[PDB]
RNA sequence: GACGAUGUUCGACGAUGUUCGACGACACA
RNA sequence: CUCCUGUGUCGUCGAACAUCGUCGAACAUCGUC
């Protein structure tokens, strides 16, 4: 019939067995993703596609295959126009046959366009599933992972399949998309270059490319004079790119002839430069993408660019050998006697950077060159075994040592007299709701190397670098109320003097000892060479003895003296800045006492129209991390330094923040390992680095719930007109609006509040946005954790909190309660009980077991387990009491040891504040 | 206490109000002495009271001085361990292995994770199962990092030695793991 | 109390009590007494807690310092 | 504070002040009684203040070697009251298998390893008497830590497999009765 | 020169408050 | 021979400053003889 002939006229020539997927017109695909900008609307979002008629194509045995014969009906003015512009770029072979014809629809001559053997989903189809991923609604993903051989539907039937920590084949299952992602881009600059020699200007988008590399849709193109061409490729690369390091697509380029059917490249040992074969990776995949890039990161021209040619880099950087990167040792002589010392960097991300200063043949060393020689891993590793630990996939560098050390935790020690008291005070009985879950637990010796492999969770993530410095500008301008600078070495600080200095310095004395030794002079000229050199050194690990509820290990990071005491002079201003500020997005230095929780609690909800408040966690949030985020994060931090640093200064002093916190070689054992990335709990900045990278990623989250969302029904007109320029400022704008900055910051400050310390946030969202799509919910946290941080969040950890007068269901291990207090209502936090009782019953030495000698202890304890005795349950109030009646005893037997034992009274006049609640209770109360 | 002005102008003015009341004339002399009495005893109470200041600057300069004493010691001696032990550390590492690989290197900078893959002649290998063992380290000999290696003193998480006869299947229960083997780099 | 709290502070003790003895250097027994103590503490029901208590009392009777007549008098 | 030599200085001057004070003398009346009070009240809070500092240093001085010599108590104790307090709270449990178990190892018979946990375990214990048999096992069956095990193997002293129908009253002093008996759990 | 009166001046003492420093402890990320 | 960074609170001790009071004692002014 009618049907048939069509279906004949859409055969034509070729030898295709088709078959009518729909019927004989048009089929209305059931939400493809588009990318599109026009006047109306712009965003990476999933509208309707409804102008086309497809049919799939069958060969031998009448099975279907993945290939259909897209037929649309479009008008005859873009029917000439697209016949114009194809018959340019027909010959080049990165183009899909398109066949244009006309055919009597209903009498009269509707022309046809019937572009041939296409794949079921487009290149945007599959960045949208991998970008905006929602572990219950990923069907595309699925049908992609399966139609090209990546796994089969028995993968999907298991649990946590799409997990990154559980179930980390996925990794594979992924990368099993990586040569079809390559050929796609290769397919791209095909294109790139046919449209050029042609004359033909026009944007590359997404949603106009097979998943075989194929391009179609010349619709919006436009002819010039031939040679002359452009085209634009912002959008394109930039969204395409977090999914080129999620499915390894350039794994084939280790290969010989760069085809994965063939053995690796055996890369000259000796080698570290990398960069004719970076710049080489670059102008064969990324050719058009028209902004210098910088194979090695000093060359630089500001921050913003650094990250951009770092992106490249992190990319790049997994082609060549591990062997290569970190220091760059040479030979000195120091008065006739040869050393071996580090006189440069080879990074993943800031290419190969040398030292400025370096002096062969030297006479004496002075106390700093020491420092300088003694902290470097390179005389210590050039001297050790070789070391192969087959019990973690991390790379090892030296045993130090001839033999392993294996470092064991201890249990805790029982507090009996307490216990004893609190079950005599009816406590701990079989069914109560205050239980004992708080424990000291103990480890074995292979607690250290099985919790340093956590570190296989960091992954080489690349970043879509057009939103993430603009991100990165929203950020700067979350920051801008504190004041920073360089101190000198007699304005520092520091506190806890008597702490250990790293390795190796913790043979010799604890930090006091290197902080007499060294007079401000020697001070300050270790500070200024640090700005001209890379000083790498060593961190050491080793396990945590403390109480917790989970029987996972816990380890910490001790940073060298070296590290330490330059990262002070650089940071601690701006640190100390932020810490005495109140009223601000970053909560840290604000206390708890006196009114404070009230202010805090009180500053988050501000002015938000539909309040209601979330919460979310960061899954292994320091082994995850991606080092493009902290690089970020030392780069908003270190912009403070426009008057006292110049350009070069500000990057070596980024380059020894890397060598030294990011990628430095741990000394977990008696051995080297290299640390892959993630953060150093010991490093001076790691609590204001963890809330910049926090506020980076609730930022990135809005942005991706704002452009991805329809914008023909945002019924407001100010937030349509804010998605159009929101698009335009990410992929159209290269320079810096801080016009529209300052508006999607207040934007943001109005619809969604924060309350940030380092990776534990508390939200004041807009609750009708935030249901029309036009602010950030937990789903839209989940998918960018999942894209930009190589982890799975799963919403069991999150909370969500619609009645405001219950405060945040949990912020900095306290619950908080609104109670009454003098006439007004206030907000209190109050702990877990079972953590207060569980620090009472079990310490972590035999002597703060006798009690009378620690009253301070459990007045402390009291004072934390005061808001208890507002609670309606009544257990918790007895927490309280008893701490108060267990003071009160303790005092009494403390009198009687001192009256009997010695002779004499020890009234003190003073000691009956402990045993009442008005010491307490005024802790909780504003000063005046 | 007697070393100052006033000290004499106080012991005057006390004799001479001690020979007054000896007496007990009119008030309009006693009066007058009582207050010569103040002026000696102001000015003595006002200069012992800066020789208490003045030696109390004079103790704080001793104790700063009994600190740089020592924190000077303290430089000296961690100057003295930290350069014994680089120049200690540097007698196990100065040889021909590590001589002859910078001396190819374009510039002679190498990476410094390729000294020891190079030229350290012992390994230390670390097995956490018997599989890894049997697919690793079998034999008395091994190939690692493109070298011959010859094992010798196998030993567990006890530091005890393991003979090279117990690390079979069915004994691999039996002894503590891991086991971490030291090679030699055979010439 | 009730008898999974009492269990539970037992088994601190018993740990502390055998790594005293130097159960340390033994890296197989230190271990097997570390899983049963950080599994007695995880413990929901007591009937299971009480056989690991069982095993760990176990190991601190098979060796030879605690003098047990003298404890138990 | 009465015993210090001020304390008669300043209750005259008190007194005479409060009784010239309530007679309604002239106005140099008052400020004489008013500065006899004066240099007496001033003399005597300053030894009182000298007091209260020293006794205050007595106290500190006193209570930092009383905690000194409860923290030097409590390190050396430790490994000798931990055992104790092990086994007061290990009675105090009133179990079925602890019990046995430590009264067996009270007794002589102590295990040689781990006591299993599984069906199909391995559990080798010292038997030292025969009447330390005769109450634990019966026949095959093994009865420990409240539960029944199977005997595999005796063994002797000396390694000597021994059967099961041998161990009887008149044929126990012809071993050295270390038997290390072998069962798995039931 | 004395009488009476106020206040100014230092030093010791007591207290309060403020701020800094040293040591100990508790909590949190 | 091992225990990191930062924040915040409590306790003890010490120092400096200010105010008030306990005061001791010089006088700078006023009225009178
Ligand atoms: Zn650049
Ligand atoms: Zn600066």
């Amino acid at each position: 019939a009618d049907a048939q002939s069509f279906l004949n006229r859409v055969c034509g020539v070729s030898a295709a067995r088709l078959t009518p997927c729909g019927t004989g017109t048009s089929t209305d695909v059931v939400y493809r993703a588009f990318d599109i900008y026009n006047d109306k609307v712009a965003g990476f979002a999933k509208f309707l596609k409804t102008n086309c008629c497809r049919f799939q194509e069958k060969d031998e045995d009448d099975n279907l295959i993945d290939s259909y014969f897209v037929v649309k009906r479009h008008t005859f003015s873009n029917y000439q126009h697209e016949e114009t512009i194809y018959n340019l770029l027909k010959d080049c072979p990165a183009v899909a046959k398109h066949d244009f014809f006309k055919f009597r629809i209903d009498g009269d001559m509707v022309p046809h366009i019937s572009r041939q053997r296409l794949t079921k989903y487009t290149m945007a189809d599959l960045v949208y599933a991998l970008r905006h991923f929602d572990e219950g609604n990923c069907d595309t993903l699925k049908e992609i992972l399966v139609t090209y051989n990546c796994c089969d539907d028995d993968y999907f039937n298991k649990k946590d399949w799409y997990d990154f920590v559980e179930n980390p084949d996925i990794l594979r299952v992924y990368a099993n998309l990586g040569e079809r992602v390559r050929q796609a881009l290769l397919k791209t600059v095909q294109f790139c270059d046919a449209m050029r020699n042609a004359g033909i200007v026009g944007v590359l988008t997404l949603d106009n490319q097979d998943l075989n590399g194929n391009w179609y849709d010349f619709g919006d193109f436009i002819q010039t004079t031939p040679g002359s061409g452009v085209p634009v490729v912002d959008s394109y690369y930039s969204l395409l790119m977090p999914i080129l390091t999620l499915t390894r697509a350039l794994t084939a380029e280790s290969h010989v002839d760069t085809d994965l059917t063939k053995p690796y490249i055996k890369w000259d040992l000796l080698k570290y430069d990398f960069t004719e074969e970076r710049l080489k990776l670059f102008d064969r995949y990324f050719k058009y993408w028209d902004q210098t890039y910088h194979p090695n990161c000093v060359n630089c021209l500001d921050d913003r660019c650094i990250l951009h040619c770092a992106n490249f880099n992190v990319l790049f950087s997994t082609v060549f050998p591990p062997t290569s990167f970190g220091p760059l040792v040479r030979k000195i002589f120091v008065d006739g006697v040869p050393f071996v010392v580090s006189t440069g960097y080879h990074f993943r991300e800031l290419g190969v950077v040398h030292n400025q200063d370096v002096n062969l043949h030297s006479s004496r060393l002075s106390f700093k060159e020491l420092l300088v020689y003694a902290a470097d891993p390179a005389m210590h590793a050039a001297s050790g075994n070789l070391l192969l630990d087959k019990r973690t996939t991390c790379f090892s560098v030296a045993a130090l040592t001839n033999n392993v050390a294996f470092q064991t935790v201890k249990p805790g020690n029982f507090n009996k007299d307490f216990y004893d008291f609190a079950v005599s005070k009816g406590f701990f009985k079989e069914g109560s709701s205050v239980e004992l879950k708080h424990f000291f637990f103990a480890q074995d010796g292979n607690a250290a190397i099985s919790d340093y492999d956590y570190y296989r969770y960091n992954l080489p993530t690349m970043c879509d670098i057009r939103q993430l410095l603009f991100v990165v500008e929203v950020v700067d301008k979350y920051f801008d109320c504190y004041d920073g600078g360089c101190i000198n070495a007699n304005q520092v600080i520091v506190n806890n003097l008597d702490k250990s200095a790293g390795f190796p310095f913790n043979k010799w004395g604890k930090a006091r000892l290197y902080y007499d030794s060294m007079s401000y002079e020697d001070q300050d000229a270790l500070f200024a060479y640090t700005k001209r050199n890379v000083i790498p050194t060593i961190t050491q690990m080793n396990l945590k003895y403390a109480i917790s509820a989970k029987n996972r290990a816990r380890t910490v990071a001790g940073v060298s003296i070296c590290s330490t005491m330059t990262n002070r002079q650089f940071h601690q201003k701006l640190l100390k800045s932020i810490a005495a500020t109140r009223g601000a997005t970053v909560v840290i230095g604000t206390s708890k006492f006196y009114g404070g929780w009230h202010n805090m609690l009180k500053t988050v909800y501000s002015d938000v129209e539909n309040p209601h408040l979330m919460g979310w966690d960061y899954p292994k949030c320091d082994r995850a991390m991606p080092n493009m985020l902290r690089i970020m994060a030392s780069l908003v931090l270190a912009r403070k330094h426009t008057t006292c640093c110049s350009l070069s200064h500000r990057f070596y002093r980024l380059a020894n923040e890397c060598a030294q916190v990011l990628s430095e070689m741990v000394m977990c054992g008696g051995s080297l390992y290299v640390k892959p990335g993630g953060t150093s709990s010991g490093d001076a900045t790691t609590a204001y680095a963890n809330s910049v990278f926090n506020i980076c990623q609730a930022v990135t989250a809005n942005v991706n719930a704002l452009l991805s969302t329809d914008g023909n029904k945002i019924a407001d007109k100010y937030v349509r007109n804010l998605q159009h320029r929101l698009y335009e400022c990410l992929y159209r704008n290269r320079d810096v609006d801080t016009d529209f900055v300052n508006e999607f910051y207040a934007y943001l400050r109005k619809h969604f509040s924060m309350m940030i310390l380092s990776d534990d946030a508390v939200v004041c969202f807009n609750s009708t946005y935030a249901s029309q799509g036009l602010v950030a919910s937990i789903k839209n946290f989940k998918s960018v954790l999942y894209y930009q941080n190589n982890v799975f969040m799963s919403e069991a950890k999150c909370w969500t909190e619609t009645d405001l007068t219950k405060g945040p269901h949990e912020f900095c291990s306290q619950h908080t309660m609104l109670v009454k207090q003098g006439d007004d209502y206030v907000y209190l936090p109050y702990p877990d009980p079972s953590r207060i009782l569980g620090a009472g019953c079990f310490v972590d030495d035999i002597v703060k077991t006798d009690g009378t000698l620690m009253i301070e202890r459990f007045v402390s304890l009291a004072i934390d387990a005061y808001p208890l005795t507002k609670h309606p349950n009544q257990e918790y109030a007895d927490v309280f009491h008893l701490y108060l009646q267990y003071i009160r005893k303790l005092h009494d037997e403390l009198t009687g040891h001192m009256l009997d034992m010695y002779s004499v009274m020890l009234t003190n006049d003073n000691t009956s504040r402990y045993w009442e609640p008005e010491f307490y209770e005024a802790m909780y109360t504003p000063h005046t | 206490f007697s070393s100052l002005p006033s000290y004499a102008a106080f012991a005057t003015a006390q004799e001479a109000y001690e020979q007054a009341v000896a007496n007990g004339d009119s008030e309009v002399v006693l009066k007058k002495l009582k207050k010569s009495l103040n002026v000696a005893k102001s000015e003595f109470d006002r200069d012992a009271a800066m020789q208490r200041k003045l030696e109390k600057m004079a103790d704080q300069a001793m104790t700063q001085m009994y600190k740089q004493a020592r924190s000077e010691d303290k430089r000296a001696k961690v100057t003295s361990a930290m350069q014994t032990m680089l120049f200690t550390m540097l007698r196990k590492l100065d040889n021909d292995a590590l001589n002859n690989i910078i001396n190819n290197a374009r510039d002679g900078c190498v990476p410094l994770n390729i000294i020891p893959l190079t030229t350290a002649a012992k390994l230390m290998v670390v097995i956490p199962d018997y599989n890894t063992y049997k697919n690793t380290c079998d034999g008395t000999t091994f190939t690692y990092a493109s070298a011959l290696w010859e094992i010798q003193q196998v030993v567990d998480a006890d530091s005890k030695i393991v003979q090279l006869s117990e690390i079979s299947m069915d004994n691999s229960p039996n002894l503590a793991w891991p086991l971490i083997v030291t090679a030699l780099r055979a010439n | 109390p009730s008898k999974m709290s009492d269990v539970k502070c037992t088994s601190v003790v018993l740990l502390s009590v055998l790594q005293q003895l130097r159960v340390e250097s033994s890296s197989k027994l230190w271990a097997q007494c570390v899983q049963l103590h950080n599994d007695i503490l995880l413990a929901k029901d007591t009937t299971e807690a009480f056989e690991k208590m069982v095993s760990l009392l176990s190991v601190l009777l098979s060796m030879q310092g605690a003098v047990d007549i003298n404890k138990l008098c």
